[PDB]
């Protein structure tokens, strides 16, 4: 009735997105096959959000899988929920990217676009109301990256009305697997900033750190890190899928959660009593993103609790922890902090507490990458790679000061008084 | 995503020889050409089939190029053990070499033979839905390795543009030099195909003469014994191509990733563990030990100290039983070591890929099969210290024209000589500027 489109690009979009889908369609109570075998109604009263109805009470993901390379594409489709995804939506090329942002956005990618519009076009017709599109992707790479903020932009010009969400993975400050991701973040930045609503920003140190310290697991993988990427986005969406009126939408989640158009990255929080869930959605050492809370302010917040629990101790709690950290809260923006509870837990969990924060301490993210790129483009090292594909230097210039003015922004109202 | 294999005088040709036996040993391809557990008869999309075409017999072809201005050498494929796994028309010889001479493989007897290479090069394309690039097996110090190799990388460019062409050069060494010109055609090839090669991974022989009686406890190592060694450093980069992987790196990755800029590209292989199966015996090595014996100097591939230079990119290419936990504590390590420096406009200086299957050994050979392997890719400026010792020996010679008639008498003027030497000087500059820190 409210529908979303959801597009994963990439090796890392893709791979997310898969088990993204494998979570909810638990939740929802949808096998492989596309048949309904769940126990509560709740499950799809609004169902039609993230899923298609079509003959047979068979439910397909309204979903689009894009990659410059088959490799990952194939892989979608043999694993646990592959069987699900509308077939006519795989939409891939044979190239790849080469981890060349320019080769994503303008070259290879580009002879790709349209084809995907095509796809977009044809579930986004289908919809009683199209509500936005929500990407999943890294801004590393070079399909994701740069055929990801392509996309966007060529999305925005056929429904310029509508949101824009994006799960992007962002380098993280000491492990990286790619020479040139500071070039391919920093114009993937340039591109969100711009062209989306609400981006989470999640990096795979924290994720892993996590995965070591805390679940214990003595050799994470991939697909340890993306189970709690694919829990997280689960806890997000909660409201969205699920009968409630906080955030119920996404343009009423942007509205109260982007006080200013630009400062729309989040920080995303998971966790696992309700005074322990209350506390560890708030520890740095639960969020996603490799920025302390405690190094800036937050503009917003935005907490989702699920399962049976006294909705007053909820309520009791989440003002202690306001009350206990005042500095840690904008004082020009009354009661920035909102809390929604649903009955439905996840699976293995009774109790749930998801975290969406938008604190100005994300500028650290945005300071690392613009060090790191500025350090190569000083002398224009691996530059030809780009060059190549037909870009000149000033679109690199020009990236580079976008976030260093997203930068000042973020101080600007960090600092800010009544 | 397919690639060519082109064989270039006696050590491309012999190299070659080395590493498509390994090949078949990999991917279970018998001396005919049959893979049994191939299933998709007369095709498929199998990561494979990057490097090998089908026939509907089931056979697997190489998609490969021999090409040796004589035939002594190319002979011993048509009628060796391998000799039915290519077609006739992918092994193309001559009847005279080039003498030890660039000139003669490049103009006189070269020119005699470019076309009818192009035609089949163009065949072996025509069978691709979509090709990704060359790989260029040759020697700087041969005629025909030099010289030819400069014409056809000339012509390449030609015919298929900006598409990738990789080369694997074997850098003279006095230990086993058939020549006193090999300075001089090593020069002249590197100048003249300076800017047509993406990426170029050079072998020192010397290097390797020494890793095989060092390692292998080799007493007198011979060709063989080199390029097999030679082979594991070749399969560890295809390896990424041939086998399926969600791990992997493809030609266009690992170049975007070690090379930053156009004339800076020449990286030095460095192999791990290169051990005899007596000293394996009861000694299995963690992926930390191999990963830090990529960084001591004696394991590498050209003879140069990259303790006294700076890193600017390092590829790193784990093969067997390894785990992503181990590589990343592995670099983790790596980056807190200050003998190990990285230039300031380099932070995040490390590519990484995994493959899953494990390293092969040819039957009879002196490598011990390991577990879990790793060969590194790194673009460090102590390379040119491989330059500067080859123009040395060029300037001694090239002061009195030593040599130089044999060229002129084959059509070159006493200018390329020189326009090569700029070159080399250049680049010699180019690769001091870019170990200076930033302002
Ligand atoms: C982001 O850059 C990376 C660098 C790196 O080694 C320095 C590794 Cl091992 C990984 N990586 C890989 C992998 C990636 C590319 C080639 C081979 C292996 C697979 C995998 O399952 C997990 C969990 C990780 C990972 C992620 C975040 C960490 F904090 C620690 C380890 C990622
Ligand atoms: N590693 C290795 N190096 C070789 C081999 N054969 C020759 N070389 C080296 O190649 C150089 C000489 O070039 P060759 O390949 O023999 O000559 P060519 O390419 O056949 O060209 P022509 O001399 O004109 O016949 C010397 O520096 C040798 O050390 C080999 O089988 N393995
Ligand atoms: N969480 C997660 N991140 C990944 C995965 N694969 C790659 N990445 C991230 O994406 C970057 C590599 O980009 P890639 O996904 O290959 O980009 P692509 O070229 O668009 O497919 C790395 O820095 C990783 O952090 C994955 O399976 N899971
Ligand atoms: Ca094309
Ligand atoms: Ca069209
Ligand atoms: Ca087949
Ligand atoms: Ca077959
Ligand atoms: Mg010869
Ligand atoms: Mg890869």
């Amino acid at each position: 009735m409210r529908e979303i489109v959801h597009i994963q690009a990439g090796q890392c979009g893709n791979q997310i997105g898969a088990k993204f889908w494998e979570v909810i369609s638990d939740e929802h109570g949808i096998d492989p096959t596309g048949s309904y075998h769940g126990d509560s109604d709740l499950q799809l009263e609004r169902i039609n959000v993230y899923y298609n109805e079509a003959t047979g009470n068979k439910y397909v993901p309204r979903a689009i899988l894009v990659d410059l390379e088959p490799g990952t594409m194939d892989s979608v489709r043999s694993g646990p929920f592959g069987q699900i995804f509308r077939p006519d939506n795989f939409v891939f090329g044979q190239s790849g990217a080469g981890n060349n942002w320019a080769k994503g956005h303008y070259t290879e990618g580009a002879e790709l676009v349209d084809s995907v519009l095509d796809v977009v076009r044809k579930e986004s017709e289908s919809c009683d109301c199209l509500q936005g599109f929500q990407l999943t992707h890294s801004l590393g790479g070079g399909t994701g990256s740069g055929m990801g903020t392509l996309l966007i932009s060529k999305i925005r010009e056929e429904y310029p009305d509508r949101i824009m969400n994006t799960f992007s993975v962002m380098p993280s400050p000491k492990v990286s697997d790619t020479v040139v991701e500071p070039y391919n973040a920093t114009l993937s930045v340039h591109q969100l900033v711009e062209n989306t609503d609400e981006t989470y920003c999640i990096d795979n140190e924290a994720l892993y750190d996590i995965c070591f310290r805390t679940l214990k697991l003595t050799t994470p993988t991939y697909g340890d890190l993306n189970h709690l990427v694919s829990a997280t986005m689960s806890g997000v969406t909660t409201c969205l899928r699920f009968p409630g009126q906080l955030n119920a939408d996404l343009r009423k989640l942007a509205v109260n959660m982007v006080p200013f158009p630009r400062l729309h990255f989040f920080m995303p929080g998971f966790a696992p009593t309700v005074p322990e869930l209350t506390q560890q959605m708030f520890d740095s050492k639960n969020m996603m993103a490799a920025c302390d809370p405690r190094h800036g302010r937050y503009l917003t917040v935005a907490a989702i609790f699920r399962g049976r629990m006294s909705m007053k101790e909820v309520d009791e709690q989440m003002l202690n922890v306001q009350n206990k950290n005042s500095s840690y809260f904008v004082e020009w923006i009354p009661n920035n902090v909102k809390t929604a509870v649903c009955d439905i837990p996840p699976r293995g969990l009774k109790m749930s507490a998801t975290f969406i924060g938008n604190s100005t301490a994300i500028q650290e993210l945005f300071k690392r990458i613009s060090e790191q790129f500025t350090a190569m483009f000083r002398r224009k090292a691996f530059l030809h790679w780009y060059t190549g594909e037909g870009m000149d230097e000033m679109e690199f210039t020009e990236a580079e000061s976008n976030m260093n003015d997203l930068v000042s922004e973020y101080q600007q109202y960090q600092d800010a008084t009544a | 995503r397919e690639c060519i294999s082109i064989h270039v005088g006696q050590a491309g040709v012999q190299i070659g020889n080395a590493c498509w036996e390994l090949y078949c040993l990999e991917h279970g391809i018998q001396p005919d050409g049959q893979m049994p557990s191939d299933k998709t008869i007369g095709g498929g999309d199998d990561s494979f089939n990057t490097f090998f075409s089908e026939t509907g017999a089931g056979k697997h072809v190489p998609r490969a190029v021999f090409v040796d201005l004589e035939p002594t050498v190319i002979d011993e494929v048509r009628t060796g053990t391998y000799r039915q796994l290519f077609h006739p028309e992918q092994l193309i010889t001559g009847k005279e070499d080039a003498a030890n001479n660039y000139a003669r493989g490049h103009y006189t007897i070269g020119k005699e033979i470019i076309d009818l290479v192009l035609d089949r090069i163009r065949k072996l394309a025509d069978q691709c839905t979509g090709l990704q690039g060359f790989l260029v097996f040759h020697s700087f110090g041969g005629g025909t390795g030099s010289g030819f190799t400069s014409l056809l990388m000339e012509r390449l460019s030609v015919d298929y543009g900006k598409k990738s062409k990789l080369e694997f050069s074997i850098y003279p060494a006095p230990q086993v030099s058939t020549a006193v010109v090999e300075p001089y055609n090593s020069i002249l090839t590197t100048h003249t195909t300076l800017e047509h090669s993406d990426c170029a991974f050079m072998v020192d022989n010397e290097a390797i003469y020494d890793i095989c009686r060092r390692n292998l406890d080799i007493e007198r190592p011979t060709y063989t014994n080199l390029n097999r060694l030679i082979s594991q450093i070749v399969s560890s980069i295809t390896a990424s191509l041939r086998f399926d992987g969600a791990l992997n790196v493809d030609l266009t990755e690992f170049q975007t990733n070690l090379v930053p800029y156009p004339r800076i590209h020449f990286p030095l292989a460095t192999y791990a563990p290169v051990i005899s199966a007596e000293k394996a015996y009861h000694e299995q090595l963690s992926v930390a030990e191999i990963t830090n014996a990529c960084f001591e100097p004696a394991n590498q591939m050209v003879k140069c100290d990259p303790r006294h230079g700076k890193y600017m990119a390092c590829c790193l290419l784990y093969r067997g039983d390894v785990v992503p936990k181990d590589v990343n504590a592995a670099i983790a390590t790596i980056k807190t070591k200050r003998s190990i420096q990285f230039v300031d406009w380099c932070p995040t200086g490390f590519k990484v890929g995994i493959n899953y299957q494990p390293p092969t050994v040819v039957p009879g050979g002196d490598l011990a099969k390991v577990q879990r392997a790793v060969c590194m890719l790194s673009n460090t400026t102590a390379i040119a210290e491989a330059w500067a010792r080859l123009d040395h020996k060029f300037d001694l010679m090239y002061a009195k024209r030593a040599f130089v008639h044999w060229y002129v008498g084959e059509g070159m003027e006493e200018g390329e000589f020189s326009e090569a030497r700029e070159d080399m000087a250049a680049l010699e500059k180019d690769y001091e500027e870019v170990g200076v820190d930033s302002v």
